[PDB]
DNA sequence: TGGAGAATCCCGGTGCCGAGGCCGCTCAATTGGTCGTAGACAGCTCTAGCACCGCTTAAACGCACGTACGCGCTGTCCCCCGCGTTTTAACCGCCAAGGGGATTACTCCCTAGTCTCCAGGCACGTGTCAGATATATACATCCTGT
DNA sequence: ACAGGATGTATATATCTGACACGTGCCTGGAGACTAGGGAGTAATCCCCTTGGCGGTTAAAACGCGGGGGACAGCGCGTACGTGCGTTTAAGCGGTGCTAGAGCTGTCTACGACCAATTGAGCGGCCTCGGCACCGGGATTCTCCA
């Protein structure tokens, strides 16, 4: 006579898993005990960051007249922003490239 | 036994790298300096990679060893597992 | 015949190579160099296919960044050509020396 | 042999943001690495913060303080708002 | 006529003198007032222990000395003896703080 | 309320710091740059120090908070507890 | 009818404690279990490093015609060496000072 | 309230090296901080190394590999020799 | 200021291989209940952080003078760039053999947990000697005139 | 290239004082002696993926030559920064007083770990089609020399 089942993500109204995050926290040698509210917070933060990056990358991809996302678009989206460039300051992205810029002294005149 | 392979980094490749860096004119003494710097960097990474491989009692170097060795020195890499 | 002034093809190449995202070094010489270097630490080693690719990616990124800093140092002294002094100064300020 | 990743949730979020847009495998690998890196950073900071004050539990306050310490600028503010809203909604039900 | 030194001798003497010692080179009360004024924005009605200010002053002085050394190197690279703001900007930009 | 305290860093002190750094001649526009750099550095450290203090429900800033804040940015300090 | 007691440091022939190191390892959230040979290794390494630094500092202090050690001597000993300077590359020592050196261009001639 | 430090052992080592030489309090604080820092570094590296290989125990091999990874040059060689000798002597008795 | 010419951009048609969606099943997340301790709250004590006052003197401030250094201009020459030929090795398919990286079952030795007890290490006094502070002396260095 | 005067600095001697080295008492955390269970070491099997060799083709590397522009040295003019002196201003020190907040007990409850039974979400394998790479031809733009 049980009452079926409901995932904690549905209760919290999220898309990222909560039970998996709880298990990962409990088996990572971080602390002796883990509370009941930390996984929800962590999942929400991760989902927010992912959504931000994906939106910027999709804008770049549409600007280049394509319907798929490739590492070049991610590189452009990260490097053109300010806060994201601050966050990923010492990270290398494979098959990324560089931003185009030339010093003004070298230009012909 | 292999020897004298540092000369395989020809000057056209260095010129291409400089072009992507944004350089317009290059002196004639840059290539030896570039080769030395590259050798030092490669030695530093490979030593730690081999140490990681040897701790696990293996005879093959995997990509995860390289990723860990790069991460330990403050140069994180995205795209190869990890 | 037709000739270009010194400096036009350089700018064209700069734009061309700043537009793309490929590798700029031949693969077999790099693999041979990696194996030769690794010979000293241990004998009779074997490599997976992707470790060499990861090493090449990291090396190329490092070199490009170093060249950018060298160009800045060269410009600071009212010049257009880069010389070894610029590389040495850039490495020394950065803390690698 | 079973292997775990974050592909499904990333795809769901992408379909939420841009309804008609695909993604290749290399970008998926990059996204997976990014998620793992951020998770590790926040967890380690929270663990150290809990150790300083002579406690043996990790709660929402540690996560919030770690987020404030790590992220710069407006990202911290928006992340704090999102986390607080999520926890408040979860507790009610 | 009275006695005078050529421009540059006293500078070298001071360089040696201040490289020989291990003391603090900034007055204490102005630094404490500056610290309190800066801390005012983040939270109101704060109190400080006596040693926190000392730790802050130590760190600040070490940082400034290192920066000045790098600036002097950058200035010498361009065939000059006087240091100018361009050297500070270049040193900070190469180091990665900009 | 306190205001206009950045002017308490007089030019003789900056000259002494430069002397310990090994500088011989100084231009007349260095002092404003030095003051700005110092202000930025102090703000960056103090924000984290206050955050650490506030997490523990206290009203007094201790030396351990400063030590932790300095360590978090890659500048370890020896001599004040820790 | 017990057989008295013997500290593990005496068995290992060391000066640094072993039981305290074992306790610190077991309560630091490093791993689930700790072996029986790690504390001896760690204590030996720590003692060796301490002895090296102390010898160099004492040499400097005697060179300066003193019978006590002050932070200036530690700073001199660390910075004049190569391996130690490599190890403590990003550490500040309070009341330390700097090494004396002047660029050759600035000298009079 | 009890507080722990490494003063006694540092003093013993100093008396071993230089028989007649003192030390002030500030230098003692600096030495204490140095010892704590090195301990923390080695322990963290060993913990990560054990986690990579799917083990749940810390042994002498992890400590040795961490020492080889951390220290530069001859310091690693001499430290390895000292640790091996100490363990060998301890096991016999 | 005009033409020639070389490099870049735009548009339409073919084809193939990688990304998207479906199905079976098994292992990990959910539901329901028990128990013991980690942390919340109230109260009290004594340390240390803040504010005020007078005094002596060391450091900050303002001004005048003169010299050495930063900056612009000109000329000579060499070294690096652009282009056409000839030679070398990278790249792509295909085949073949074997070393070593992943699994599985069994067993045993090493580590966690508990109780007793007794020395090593910490907090608190006490005295003396290493170092800090005057004072006279002699040696070393700089700068102008000869 | 020297002579000599003026200034800054290292050396040797005599008096205080407070910080460091040592002794004593007590308590709590480390050592000794057992038991119980599961993590890791060892042997055997399977099959994937790494290394090695061969032949053909064309893209990339090496070589030589002719000019032109940029790196470098020398000279001259002007002004801004270093040195020294007289006047003004807060920093530093030694007391006194007051109270806010840090730090330590004692009681109690509600929250997280642990266990047993149940089922559905996510992973691996498989097909299928359309998004993008490639080729060919025409249009547009930028550079260089009269």
């Amino acid at each position: 006579t049980r009452a079926k089942a409901k995932t904690r993500s549905s209760r919290a109204g999220l898309q990222f898993p909560v039970g998996r995050v709880h298990r990962l926290l409990r088996k990572g040698n971080y602390a002796e005990r883990v509370g009941a509210g930390a996984p929800v917070y962590l999942a929400a933060v991760l989902e927010y960051l992912t959504a931000e990056i994906l939106e910027l990358a999709g804008n770049a991809a549409r600007d280049n007249k394509k319907t798929r996302i490739i590492p070049r678009h991610l590189q452009l989206a990260v490097r053109n922003d300010e806060e994201l460039n601050k966050l990923l300051g010492r990270v290398t992205i494979a098959q990324g490239g560089v931003l185009p810029n030339i010093q003004s002294v070298l230009l012909p005149k | 036994v292999l020897r004298d392979n540092i000369q395989g980094i020809t000057k056209p490749a260095i010129r291409r790298l400089a072009r992507r860096g944004g350089v317009k004119r290059i002196s004639g003494l840059i290539y030896e300096e570039t080769r030395g710097v590259l050798k030092v960097f490669l030695e530093n990474v490979i030593r730690d990679a081999v140490t990681y491989t040897e701790h696990a009692k293996r005879k093959t170097v995997t990509a995860m060893d390289v990723v860990y060795a790069l991460k330990r020195q403050g140069r994180t890499l995205y795209g190869f597992g990890g | 015949p037709h000739r270009y002034r010194p400096g036009t093809v350089a700018l064209r190449e700069i734009r061309r190579y700043q537009k793309s995202t490929e590798l700029l070094i031949r693969k077999l010489p790099f693999q041979r160099l990696v194996r030769e270097i690794a010979q000293d630490f241990k004998t009779d080693l074997r490599f997976q296919s992707s470790a060499v690719m990861a090493l090449q990616e990291a090396s190329e990124a490092y070199l490009v960044a170093l060249f950018e800093d060298t160009n800045l140092c060269a410009i600071h002294a009212k010049r257009v050509t880069i010389m070894p002094k610029d590389i040495q100064l850039a490495r020394r300020i950065r803390g690698e020396r | 042999t079973r292997k775990e990743s974050y592909a499904i949730y990333v795809y769901k979020v992408l379909k939420q943001v841009h309804p008609d847009t695909g993604i290749s495998s290399k970008a998926m690998s990059i996204m997976n690495s990014f998620v793992n890196d951020v998770f590790e950073r926040i967890a380690g900071e929270a663990s150290r913060l809990a150790h300083y004050n002579k406690r043996s539990t990790i709660t929402s306050r540690e996560i919030q303080t770690a987020v404030r310490l790590l992220l710069p600028g407006e990202l911290a503010k928006h992340a704090v708002s999102e986390g607080t809203k999520a926890v408040t909604k979860y507790t009610s039900a």
